């Protein structure tokens, strides 16, 4: 396992440019935010609705807690 | 086309130079370059004259990957000075 001994590779050809004759952010916000989007597109399907669900239950759960250690109209109504 | 285009244009008089070396007369030369050469155009059509533009160099690499050949070559090189330098010395 070193350089030299990974793998076979043949008939590639790999252009690559010097960092300082390049650009450190080229078209950051003109092609990533479209990217950034797309990517999040992809995901949100698979990864929102569990939390959403979580969201769904927390409130829920938190909200009948609440009711709970409230007051009911059946302690002690209508007997004196 | 091409070619012919490629030769009227480049080839000619000021552009070119002729060089010789060995036990020769430089008198008998001018002679026979006057007599022979003499017939080439000597400018242009008021255009056409080529002129280098400088060529920039940029520092990159290029990387054929193939390891079926059996040994690899490697040519590393920073930007040169051009002929008329005297740092090539």
């Amino acid at each position: 396992r070193q350089f030299g001994h990974l793998t076979r590779v043949r008939h590639v050809i790999t252009y690559s440019l010097s960092p300082f004759e390049q650009r450190a952010f080229p078209h950051y916000f003109s092609k990533g935010i479209p990217n950034v989007l797309r990517r999040t597109r992809a995901c949100i399907l698979r990864v929102a609705p569990p939390f959403v669900a979580f969201y769904l239950v927390y409130t829920w759960g938190t909200q009948e807690f609440e009711k709970s250690k409230r007051k009911n109209p059946a302690a002690y109504e209508n007997d004196r | 086309a091409d070619l012919t285009e490629y030769l009227s244009r480049h080839y000619k008089a000021p552009r070119m130079v002729l060089a010789a070396a060995g036990g020769l007369e430089h008198r008998q030369l001018l002679d026979l370059a006057q007599k022979h050469f003499s017939g080439l155009s000597g400018t242009y059509d008021e255009d056409a004259v080529p002129t280098l533009s400088p060529c920039r160099f940029t520092g990159s690499q290029i990387c054929h990957r193939e390891d079926g050949l059996p040994l690899a070559h490697v040519a590393i090189a920073v930007e040169g000075p051009g002929w008329a330098h005297p740092d090539n010395v």
